């Protein structure tokens, strides 16, 4: 694997209920790869949210965590749909490729901040 | 829910060709690598081909390079292994499988490919009985030798399926002739060698033969 | 290629006992080492990915460990459903390769074989060939030695052996050995003997017949 994937933006701020979209970028020639989206737990566990393509051995996919390959093939939207305040945290992507050897590389981490919606002004 | 199902295995003559097929269901077929992995008796599993989701990349070990070709038809949810110039050493169970980042997390059922120039023939069935029927022992062994048949398999029963206890039907061995041989034995009370009859029932569907052999 | 060597070839254990399975790679493969379970007539089933990550749904009693060249599958307490062959597989580099497997088989108490010799039938000796059969019935453990002696001469290169799967009810093995001669070679000799060496006996047992009688 020539370079690790990139993950952007470094800080994403959204209002609760709205969608939050990161981009994981991974140059490839469509040779076998798996692209993983992770969120850090409060005990420093890397927890998998979604994969491209889907892990057929995992018990199922949370519908709010979506990965979409864009037309250039290198950029992947990683979207939190209907973001919650308790989605705020630390996110990253990682890639696995096999040629000429296997490598597993993670992106730099980014922060998601999901803010409280302001009420109508009384 | 995720499934792979192989088709195509059978007998092939040395130098001959065979095409296997694997039908997928329950996942987005074109998103995943597809593979074939073979298992020869007494030999480690051997990966023999991989194709990428879109079909543009193929990989093979040197042991099959120039003989085997993997291809896929994404519209048919299928992939294929074209196997040319087959040799004795290619005889194996061929599993279709799908790897995911290095490991195989979906497998088919395996399809057997047997490479041989032997022609179909029904077994010769011979009794296995002790030199002397008198014994100082409580137990006696009897059997049938099922010799010189091709191809596998045979079915053996005793007394038309009424006798199951104490029966051992051994795995076939391939003889230097290219024909198979196996024995089926049973242990029985010595007191009964006077009274009860013991008959092996040997069926070989490829030759359409059925033998009953009474043993004494 | 990377060669993976598993040890031991066979582990003989009782339900409830701990199973330690080793896989050694011929070169460093970091964490690119996966483990599978396989039963007769079935495809392998994935247990562990990337040396130490347990697949969703695998029982907690299975765990993988190791990095580099030396890897271990541990089954903390065997269930009956765990007696099977286990394989390791590397994805570090091409070609992807497998180990030769470790069979986890059932311990039971030592059982000496019952041994029987069968002369060739008159029907077969009409055909021009003599098969002499030696049966080792319901023994444990698997390790046996069968030697054919014909008028005291140790035979080599003219027999074949076949062993049953471990019996589902009494955990024993049975084994056939078939000695094959031409009718002409068979008629040159008088005494045919099968000599069996097994742990359940203090000394070898010799079963024999005289061709004349
Ligand atoms: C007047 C009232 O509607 C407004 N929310 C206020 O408190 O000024
Ligand atoms: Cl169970
Ligand atoms: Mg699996
Ligand atoms: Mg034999």
């Amino acid at each position: 694997m020539w370079n690790p994937p990139t993950f952007s933006p470094a800080l994403l701020v959204v209002t609760e209920g709205d969608n939050a979209t990161f981009t994981c970028s991974f140059s490839n020639t469509s040779e076998s790869f798996v692209l993983n989206w992770y969120r850090m737990s409060p005990s420093n566990q890397t927890d998998k949210l979604a994969a491209f393509p889907e892990d057929r051995s995992q018990p199922g996919q949370d519908s709010r965590f979506r990965v979409t390959q864009l037309p250039n093939g290198r950029d992947f939207h990683m979207s939190v749909v209907r973001a919650r305040r308790n989605d705020s945290g630390t996110y990253l992507c990682g890639a696995i490729s096999l040629a000429p050897k296997a490598q597993i590389k993670e992106s730099l981490r980014a922060e998601l901040r999901v803010t409280e919606r302001r009420a109508e002004v009384p | 829910e995720v499934k792979l199902v192989e088709s195509g295995g059978g007998l092939v003559q040395p130098g001959g060709s065979l095409r296997l097929s694997c039908a997928a269901s329950g996942f987005a077929f074109s998103s995943y690598d597809m593979s074939w992995v073979r298992q020869a008796p007494g030999k480690r599993l051997e990966w023999v081909a991989t194709i990428s989701g879109g079909g543009r990349y193929t990989y093979y070990p040197d042991t099959v390079k120039g003989r085997f070709t993997i291809s896929r038809d994404n519209a048919k949810n299928s992939h294929y292994l074209q196997m040319n110039s087959l040799r004795a050493e290619d005889t194996a169970v061929y599993f279709c499988a799908s790897p995911y980042g290095g490991y195989f997390d979906v497998w088919g059922q395996g399809t057997l490919v047997t490479v041989s120039s032997a022609s179909t023939k029904g077994p010769s069935v011979f009794p296995l009985a002790p030199c002397s029927r008198s014994t100082s022992e409580s137990t006696a062994a009897l059997g049938c030798l099922v010799k010189d048949y091709f191809p596998e398999p045979v079915t053996v029963s005793w007394n038309s399926g009424a006798l199951t206890s104490g029966v051992h039907t051994f795995p076939a061995v391939l003889q230097s002739s290219g024909l198979y041989s196996l024995s089926s034995v049973v242990t029985v009370p010595s007191s009964s060698l006077g009274t009860k009859t013991y008959t092996c029932n040997v069926d070989h569907k490829p030759s359409n033969t059925k033998v009953d052999k009474r043993v004494e | 290629e990377i060669v993976l060597t598993q040890s031991p070839a066979t582990l003989s254990l009782s339900p409830g006992e701990r199973a330690t399975l080793s896989c050694r790679a011929s070169q460093s493969i970091s964490n690119f080492l996966h483990w599978y379970q396989q039963k007769p007539g079935q495809a392998p089933r994935l247990l562990i990915k990337y040396a130490s990550q347990s697949i969703s749904g695998i029982p907690a009693r299975f765990s993988g460990s190791g990095s580099g060249t030396d890897f271990t599958l541990t089954i903390s307490s065997l269930e009956p459903e765990d007696f099977a062959v286990y394989f390791c597989q590397q994805s570090n580099s091409w070609p992807h390769t497998f180990g030769q497997g470790t069979k986890v088989e059932i311990k039971r108490t030592v059982a000496a074989p019952s041994v029987f010799i069968f002369p060739p039938s008159d029907e077969q000796l009409k055909s021009g060939t003599a098969s002499v059969v030696c049966l080792l019935n319901n023994f444990y453990p698997r390790e046996a030695k069968v030697q054919w002696k014909v008028d005291n001469a140790l035979q080599s290169g003219n027999s074949q052996e076949s062993v049953t799967e471990q019996d589902s009810k009494d955990s024993t093995y049975s084994l056939s050995s078939t000695l094959t001669l031409s009718k002409a070679d068979y008629e040159k000799h008088k005494v045919y003997a099968c000599e069996v060496t097994h742990q359940g006996l203090s000394s070898p047992v010799t079963k024999s017949f005289n061709r004349g009688e």
